[PDB]
């Protein structure tokens, strides 16, 4: 039980990785569905692990905001830039096509899997270092991944919510704003009134 | 922009159809099967599939497939051609 | 023999009298069902406990202020301004902690086995066996939690709640303070009563 | 007469009940007329 | 809230004015010291009091000159809808809960219909004040609220 004193649902015997017996809605009663879920949690997590840094690091520099980068796309011509340099491939139609074409192919590739999407742990070219060589060791890593992935997903959120309300977004920035006067600057002020 | 855009989109679409999404699309068609009213639909109905027109020498693709992907191709392409000249402007 | 909240009447049947502070008082049959009774017993405890501090917190400073030993605003006034940090921050804080410590005793109510996990490391635990009567660090002095001793806690709580009910209602209409209200009554009781005020 | 009590508590119980209700409502209005809102909060 | 508060509505003032003149007109035939006169002067005083309260309680008015109610949930007008309503649901719940307490008391008995046409007033008087705490019907709902057979 990871809700301190709450009986664990039947299906979760705590053997899965990241299994803390949490499923108040029992969306996992169905085995076929749960398996799909385990796969998805990882996917969603993998991105998130990537996204926070993606969003956070540039701001430490000249990102200003994840939001800000999206800003050029709206006006014609862009052209947008990565590090003060326009292009290559600057305009939106080119990026959109490149993204749609490049992406669709990679994912659909996923949608050609059996053996539980290679157990959502493909480990082909992907595990070059072959961390998964050792089963005992491999298991520990999965837990790390999920816990880390979860941590990341949760954080992304806060970014969006924080980003909401404070359209003067400053995920890294807000923190400062918190730091300055943490007592009079908190979400609390945001949960209430002027 | 020229007429060349039509070709790339249609070309890519066709490409997508023939080598990327081709295996999956068929898998689905097999499962879906043809329509049946109480079972099959050719049983009365005068009208039934055309096996011959369906058949093709290429290792995988058929003429009908060409039609659909090309159409998506043309549509997607014409879609880009029009959004260009509208010069629509938003906030 | 038990205590009768009403001498002539008889006690209801679900009131065994094995409970502290039992005087056969359930005229509306709210506790006919036993489960409801357990829940209510716990509820009476806590509603009674908060009221104790609250009445005390509310009343004493008013008294001390009049004495002049210290100066603090009247309870119905602690709220406006004058605190390090805003009102909002305190709330969210109050909420996070209260949320944890309770969403906390609740577990012990459903199933009485949430005494471990103290602190995060598991070395320390709570040893005992009555719901709403935790032990360990909770009872540093180890006063016997004697039944009858529990009788006293409840009585005070029940009393506190009438007081609390009194303070708030008294506040309106009066527009003053409980101690103040008392002084007015004390100065001249026959001329100061609910009658002259309403 | 037990029995008389019994005639009562029939649909005469309805009228005695509603007459009491009507009276109460009427007095309230006489006391607080033309109320379109609850203004005490 | 495209309306203007009644306190500052000309139409709302014209209605109070016109109404009082109508009642005062009738005042003329009866002379002074008189029963009808006192009755009419009492209606006039009841009229002034009415309009006075509406303005006093911040009720908007419409171009018609009559107050209009806001039921959106807006905080300035809970008096208009929400406050009275909760009051209702309390009473409605009370009546229904007491009514259902009676049928359950009656159900396992002799001829149950006998006490549906001839009320057991001792039993009813015993159950009427149970409606005071009827929203602890909620705690019955956690267990024996409604029948499982259906
Ligand atoms: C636990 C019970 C609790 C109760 C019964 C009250 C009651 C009250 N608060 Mg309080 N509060 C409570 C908890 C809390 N308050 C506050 C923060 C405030 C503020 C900031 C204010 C009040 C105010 C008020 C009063 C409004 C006056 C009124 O309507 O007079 C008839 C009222 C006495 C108002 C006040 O003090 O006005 C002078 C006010 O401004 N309260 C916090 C933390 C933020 C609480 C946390 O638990
Ligand atoms: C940090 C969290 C984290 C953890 C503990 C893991 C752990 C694991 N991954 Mg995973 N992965 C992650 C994040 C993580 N991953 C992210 C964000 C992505 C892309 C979204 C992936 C994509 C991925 C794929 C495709 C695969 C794995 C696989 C595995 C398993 C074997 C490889 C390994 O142990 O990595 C070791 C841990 C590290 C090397 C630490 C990484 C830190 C470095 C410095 C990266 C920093 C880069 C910078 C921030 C950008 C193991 C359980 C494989 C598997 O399951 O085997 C069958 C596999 O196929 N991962
Ligand atoms: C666990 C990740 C995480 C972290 C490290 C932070 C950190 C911070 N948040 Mg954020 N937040 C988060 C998740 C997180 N948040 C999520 C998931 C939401 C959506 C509910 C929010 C919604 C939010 C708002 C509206 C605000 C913040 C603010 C802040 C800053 C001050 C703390 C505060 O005001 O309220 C405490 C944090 C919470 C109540 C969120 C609870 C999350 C933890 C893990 C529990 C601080 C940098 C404030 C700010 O920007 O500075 C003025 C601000 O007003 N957060
Ligand atoms: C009805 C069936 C049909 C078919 C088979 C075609 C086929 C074609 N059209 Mg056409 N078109 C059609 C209907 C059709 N069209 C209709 C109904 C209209 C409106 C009336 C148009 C309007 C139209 C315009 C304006 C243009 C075309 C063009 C083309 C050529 C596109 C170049 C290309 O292949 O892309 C890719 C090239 C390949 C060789 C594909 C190979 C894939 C590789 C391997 C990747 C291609 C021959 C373009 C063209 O060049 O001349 C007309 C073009 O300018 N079409
Ligand atoms: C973009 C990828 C692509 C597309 C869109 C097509 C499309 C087509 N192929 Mg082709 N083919 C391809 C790749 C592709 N092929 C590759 C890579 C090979 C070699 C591996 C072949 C070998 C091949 C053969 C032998 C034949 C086709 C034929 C055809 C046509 C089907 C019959 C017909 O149209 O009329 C009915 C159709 C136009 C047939 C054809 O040419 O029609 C006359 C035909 O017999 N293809
Ligand atoms: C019943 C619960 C209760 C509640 C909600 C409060 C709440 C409050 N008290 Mg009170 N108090 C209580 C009981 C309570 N008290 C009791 C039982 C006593 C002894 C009779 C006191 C004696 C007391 C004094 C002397 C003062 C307060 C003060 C305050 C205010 C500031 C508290 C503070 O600084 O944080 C806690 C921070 C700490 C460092 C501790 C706050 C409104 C202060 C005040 O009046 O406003 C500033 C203050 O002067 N309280
Ligand atoms: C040695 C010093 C020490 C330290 C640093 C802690 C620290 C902690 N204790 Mg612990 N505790 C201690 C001694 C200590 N305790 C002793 C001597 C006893 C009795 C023998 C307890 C009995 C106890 C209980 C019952 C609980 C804690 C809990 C906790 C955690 C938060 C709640 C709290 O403030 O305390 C309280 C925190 C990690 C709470 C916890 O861990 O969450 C469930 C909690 O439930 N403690
Ligand atoms: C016979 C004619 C008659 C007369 C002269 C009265 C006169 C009065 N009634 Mg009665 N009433 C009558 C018939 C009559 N009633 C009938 C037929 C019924 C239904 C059976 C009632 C039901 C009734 C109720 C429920 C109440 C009165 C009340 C009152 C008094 C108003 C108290 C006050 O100060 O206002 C202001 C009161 C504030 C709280 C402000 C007043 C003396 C009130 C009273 O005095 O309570 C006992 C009261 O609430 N009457
Ligand atoms: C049409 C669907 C709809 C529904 C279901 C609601 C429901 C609600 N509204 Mg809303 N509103 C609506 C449309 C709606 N509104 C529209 C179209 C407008 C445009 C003006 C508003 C403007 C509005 C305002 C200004 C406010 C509400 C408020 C409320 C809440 C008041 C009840 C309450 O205090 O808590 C329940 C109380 C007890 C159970 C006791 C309630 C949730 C109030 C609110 O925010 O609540 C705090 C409030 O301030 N509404
Ligand atoms: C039993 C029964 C059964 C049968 O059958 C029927 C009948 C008869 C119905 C019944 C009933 C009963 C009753 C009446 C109960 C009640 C209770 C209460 C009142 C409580 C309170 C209770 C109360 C309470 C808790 C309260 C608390 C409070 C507090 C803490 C306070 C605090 C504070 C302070 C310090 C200061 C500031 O400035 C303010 C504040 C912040 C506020």
């Amino acid at each position: 039980d990871w809700m301190p004193g709450q009986p664990r649902p039947s299906y979760l015997d705590g053997s899965a990785p990241g299994d803390f017996g949490f499923d108040p809605l029992r969306l996992g009663e169905v085995p076929e569905n749960l398996e799909r879920f385990k796969e998805s949690e990882l996917i969603h997590c993998r991105w998130a692990m990537l996204a926070v840094p993606g969003i956070l690091v540039p701001e430490a520099l000249g990102l200003g905001n994840w939001v800000k980068a999206q800003e050029w796309a709206a006006l014609p011509g862009g052209q947008a830039t990565y590090l003060g340099n326009p292009v290559p491939w600057g305009t939106l139609p080119t990026i959109l096509v490149i993204e749609f074409l490049s992406i669709a192919f990679v994912e659909h590739q996923r949608s050609m899997e059996k053996d539980p999407e290679k157990k959502k742990y493909p480990g082909g070219a992907f595990d070059p270092l072959g961390y998964s060589k050792d089963p005992k060791k491999f298991h520990e890593y999965k837990i790390k991944e999920v816990k880390n992935g979860r941590l990341a997903l949760l954080a992304f959120v806060g970014i969006c919510v924080q980003q909401s309300a404070y359209p003067g977004t400053g995920p890294l920035e807000n923190l400062a704003t918190h730091l300055a006067d943490p007592w009079h600057n908190n979400i609390g002020i945001n949960v209430l009134i002027p | 922009n020229p007429s060349l855009v039509i070709s790339l989109s249609t070309g890519l679409s066709l490409f997508l159809g023939r080598f990327v999404f081709f295996n999956f699309q068929r898998e689905n068609v097999a499962k879906q099967g043809l329509p049946e009213q109480n079972g099959v639909t050719h049983f009365e109905a005068g009208d039934s599939r055309a096996k011959e027109y369906a058949g093709v020498s290429k290792s995988a693709a058929a003429l009908v497939d060409v039609l659909a992907w090309g159409s998506i191709g043309h549509i997607v392409a014409y879609y880009i051609l029009a959004t260009s000249s509208n010069g629509y402007d938003p906030k | 023999k038990k205590g009768e909240w009403l001498p002539g009447l008889a006690s209801p049947g679900y009131l065994t009298g094995s409970l502290p502070g039992d005087n056969g008082f359930d005229p509306l049959g709210l506790a006919e069902d036993p489960e409801n009774l357990r829940w209510f017993v716990q509820a009476e405890l806590v509603n009674g406990r908060w009221a104790m501090l609250g009445v005390a917190g509310m009343l004493l400073p008013e008294v001390f202020t009049s004495i002049g030993i210290i100066n603090v605003p009247k309870w119905y006034d602690a709220g406006k301004e004058e605190y390090f940090a805003s009102s909002s921050t305190l709330f969210v804080i109050e909420f996070i902690l209260s949320h944890y410590v309770e969403i906390r005793r609740w577990q012990d109510i459903k199933n009485p086995g949430s005494v471990n996990q103290d602190p995060i490391f598991k070395q320390y635990s709570l040893p005992a066996g009555e719901v709403g009567y935790p032990g360990g660090i909770f009872n540093p002095l180890n006063f016997a939690p004697t039944l009858e001793a529990k009788e006293k806690e409840i009585a005070n709580g029940r009393l506190a709640m009438l007081a609390f009910l009194g303070f708030i209602i008294q506040h309106n209409v009066t527009g003053k303070g409980p101690f103040d209200n008392l002084l007015q009554h004390i100065s001249d009781p026959w001329h100061n009563t609910i009658v002259q005020t309403l | 007469r037990d029995l008389k009590t019994y005639l009562s508590v029939a649909p005469v119980a309805s009228t005695l009940w509603f007459a009491a209700l009507a009276g109460l409502l009427i007095e309230i209005n006489r006391l607080f007329p033309d109320a379109l809102t609850f203004p005490f909060f | 809230s495209g309306l203007t508060p009644c306190k500052e509505s000309k139409q709302f003032a014209k209605r109070e004015k016109q109404s009082i003149k109508k009642l005062e007109s009738s005042l003329k035939i009866y002379a002074a010291d008189s029963a009808p006169a006192l009755a009419i002067n009492a209606t006039i005083e009841k009229t002034k009091r009415r309009f006075d309260n509406y303005a006093k309680q911040g009720l908007l008015c419409g171009a018609d000159g009559l107050p209009h109610l806001i039921v959106s949930g807006d905080q300035r007008h809970w008096g208009e809808f929400i406050t009275p309503g909760i009051l209702f649901l309390y009473i409605a719940g009370w009546i229904g809960w007491v009514g259902r307490s009676y049928l359950i008391a009656i159900r396992d008995e002799k001829k149950p219909t006998q006490k549906e046409i001839i009320i057991d007033v001792p039993l009813a008087s015993r159950l009427v004040f149970r409606g005071f705490s009827w929203p602890i019907a909620a705690y019955r709902e956690l267990l024996n609220g409604e029948l499982v057979a259906k």
